[PDB]
């Protein structure tokens, strides 16, 4: 069925071949009608000419397998079986396994009755048994440089924002939230699962008129604080921020509650607060991803773990999913899609809790 | 089990008998043109119904209907739907109908295929199963 | 018959699996054979690789329940069954509803079934009957 | 028949036991009968008492499978049988030999039967394949004061080099493989399971064309830096390194890689990125200095952990597989068996990522 | 027995005597917040540990349950979510056992 798949998909791209050849010789293959197959398949590749039902049928006519397959018959079989080559690679990989486990049986099998046939050797029987056995865009973040690099965030992509405890990765995902919100006209989405609502909104009401040392939380302000609190809550008033701190949310609420508001009012971004604390992961970075393309909106997913790759992979998938991966230490960008690889360095104030360009 | 288009003529006769809203956009898209006899003599029975400025409602229609129909339009108002066909089910069912015509049609030329396979016309066999993987992508 | 649906979205999507697997879990379906499919369906996304006719068979096949379901045939079956991939969830959400009432009813029944066989209890019966029933 | 010669002569000689229980345990006997009593034979050495016809029989009897051999009688035929005592051993080389087979022909019968009920698996099942079967010199380091001590790295050596984190212990096995990829001209194999495998080539990169302040992370270069990467690049581009990131692997597959490698190349080095993450380390231990002997090739396995033996000994073995364990902290070669131990001292750059001489 | 006595009687206030005492202590914390969002009614719990956050979140969650907790040392209301968060001080007699306005 795998092997039909293989086959059925070279007539379909053909550039399915590429693939299909990388991984399988026609050896492989159980069926010797597929093994006479794939090698005519090849047997035209070399050239030449390139590989399609009409070539192929006539190399095995040439060397006279054609009717020891099926005729074009099972050729047309297996071309009009198959809906999708975009596996392949696939398909391929199950054959090649298969093939390797019989293999397997065979050499181990030939271990067991030349068990009897020796005996005489016991050194070249264990020995030749190991021998034998061993065969811009965009949707603008606000900030200068890191827009060059990405050129937004885009829609249908998913990035996770990286950073150890405490490096700043909310407060910098608040950010591009609220830069995204008071300088376009696009919808935000907030989940901040940690965090409460309104602990968040200081937050960012701190990032905006530059408030906060006198402070806020400690009670009392000066005549410079209020006059500056009334801007920063008159300019964030129109924002387009919607918050979400509702305890620890499964994949299938975010979605549904993003889908409901992307109908009524609009929609540009997901930030979810940290996925390490929705409720494996690996099933949950896939339903990320499918969430930014069913949306056509980008996903700002934050995750705690240097730093470098494999810091993240250990725990649940993500590296595949994700198209692009920044790091907190330092914006470190490790991997994209659109394009560069590379570091984008931002300034970061503290008392008022903004990250700043430079 | 039953086949995909065949499914999609039953659903839709199940939505506008149900709903004589989307009988109208059934209407201008699809004859039909359905597939079936018996969803054909029903689609006429339905988009009538309405044109004589009617209300809607299965009631009505599963007693109209010569009574040889009645058997399989009572067991379609029973089916099982929402209320609320989506944009694109519509879109999917329609598609399914409207094109089945075609699968029909690369029959015809799938017994001109095997028989030139027989005449051993080699190539020209082959030919004419690369262009059903053509029209087979549609 | 939702069950059959949103098995045969999947084939058809097959993006249909990600809003049917958050709303399902294998052990949501009434019978068996769509318990085993489902989930080889998943363990199958798990990699991988993506999910479509032959790489489930594929799977299936590979822990040994093919022929346990229906063969390819009742694969296949569903596959070509299903005219569109828009509702799936659904479907999904019928299937997940049938489930509960089967949950609601089996933890109704232990109570009944536990009823007499305490007595003994009153209150780990009265308690473990509320534990039970908000579960 | 050569089993009722061991039994036999150890009721005659009876030091003939010694031998025969160097090279048998009751299990090599093909016969339970024998295998009770070459087990009550050696229960009865374990005083004591000594071992003769009546002592056995009596331990026989004590654990009750006197009758359940022969009597005392099969006993006796085999004591009057047996007409001297010089062979013994054997006799036991036989019957241990016989042994040896039957496991043969059972791992090997398990391996078959197991190809059917998994499926499932293939590398599960082809690695417990592999592990149910199993069952100056030199080349210049680069750095002068190293190979003194040294001389190589050499051919079936494992060398362990063990450091505490961030002290330099991938940098510092980066620069020897790079030196004998650069200066000599033989091809080395990494595996740097951790860092990604273009994260570590301009680790290396700017190991070389002293590059790097100005920085090629950080976007932008100086005229001086372009035309230093240019030669750093050409200089690295013809040098016989070859690299694998493969996230976390297991031996079996550094070992089969290697292997298709040497033969089709060359092969001089393996440096292996951390053995603690490559996926009990003592049996990964065995396996890694069984590679180096196999390729005739030095594999460097870097190892985490003042320093001392005991740091890294109470995790795993690894002490009395590895013929050379160096400590970064000074390069503390602390065991080697070409002669001598003691302290190198080396430089660290940071800025160019350089280890260098002194 | 505080939902029988709502629909019979009343019933405006829940004040449960040590939490600590009751029979983990997180699986507590979320059935007493949904017993005052069913019944429409603010539970006091009372709980045993300078004082701060930190000194009862070390033994079982309570902090992302509880909408305001208070602290008695001065009455130091340090997290609630109608909005302020500072020190209310009360006298306190002892003789009568009242604590008293300022």
């Amino acid at each position: 069925e795998a092997e039909q798949a293989v086959l059925g998909a070279v007539f379909l791209d053909p550039a399915a071949l590429v693939p299909a050849s990388e991984i399988l010789i026609p050896e492989d293959f159980y069926r010797a009608a597929h093994q006479k197959i794939f090698h005519a398949m090849l047997r035209v590749a070399d050239r030449g000419e390139p590989v399609d039902l009409v070539t192929v049928t006539a190399e095995l006519a040439a060397s006279e397998q054609l009717e020891e397959i099926g005729g074009v018959s099972y050729l047309s079989e297996l071309a009009d079986a198959v809906p999708t080559a975009a596996n392949v690679e696939y398909y391929a990989r199950i054959v090649e396994e298969k093939s390797v486990l019989r293999r397997l049986i065979r050499t181990a099998t030939s271990i067991a009755q030349d068990g009897y046939t020796r005996e005489d050797e016991i050194d070249v029987l264990l020995d030749e048994a190991d021998r034998k056995i061993m065969e811009i865009t965009g949707i603008p973040t606000g900030f200068t440089e890191l827009d060059r690099m990405t050129s937004g965030f885009q829609r249908s992509d998913l990035i996770i924002v990286a950073a150890r405890p405490s490096v700043g990765k909310t407060a910098f995902a608040l950010n591009i939230a609220q830069n995204v919100a008071t300088k376009t006209n696009e919808n935000v989405a907030i989940f901040s699962l940690e965090m409460s609502a309104q602990q968040l909104v200081m937050r960012m009401l701190c990032a905006e008129g530059n408030i906060n040392a006198q402070n806020l939380r400690t009670g009392k302000l000066t005549p410079e604080d209020w006059g500056k609190l009334t801007m920063a809550m008159g300019s964030l008033s129109n924002a387009g921020i919607y918050i979400d701190d509702t305890p620890s949310i499964r994949v299938s609420d975010i979605r549904a509650k993003c889908r409901r508001l992307k109908q009524e009012s609009g929609l540009g971004m997901i930030v979810i607060d940290y996925l390490q604390l929705i409720q494996e992961v690996s099933e949950i970075s896939r339903s990320l991803k499918a969430l930014a393309r069913e949306l056509e909106v980008p996903v700002i997913a934050l995750s705690q773990l240097r730093p470098m790759m494999s810091d993240i992979r250990e725990s649940g998938s993500i590296e595949q999913d994700a198209d692009i991966v920044a790091f907190l230490y330092e914006i470190i960008i490790a991997k994209q899609r659109n394009g560069p690889v590379g570091t984008v360095q931002l300034a970061f104030i503290k008392e008022y809790n903004k990250f700043v360009n430079l | 089990l039953l086949p995909a288009f065949q499914n999609a003529e039953r659903l839709l006769l199940a939505h506008m008998m149900r709903s004589r809203d989307v009988a109208l956009v059934v209407q201008e898209r699809i004859g039909g043109r359905f597939n079936i006899e018996e969803h054909r003599a029903l689609a006429a029975y339905i988009y009538a119904f309405y044109e004589e400025g009617h209300e809607a409602d299965p009631g009505a229609l599963i007693s109209r209907i010569p009574g040889e129909l009645q058997p399989l339009a009572s067991e379609l108002s029973l089916l099982l739907i929402a209320d609320d066909v989506s944009e694109q089910e519509l879109e999917d069912y329609i598609r399914h109908v409207l094109n089945r015509p075609k699968w029909l049609m690369l029959k015809v030329k799938e017994q001109e295929k095997t028989e030139a396979e027989r005449r051993k016309d080699f190539l020209t066999a082959a030919r004419i199963a690369k262009e059903m993987i053509e029209m087979k992508k549609m």
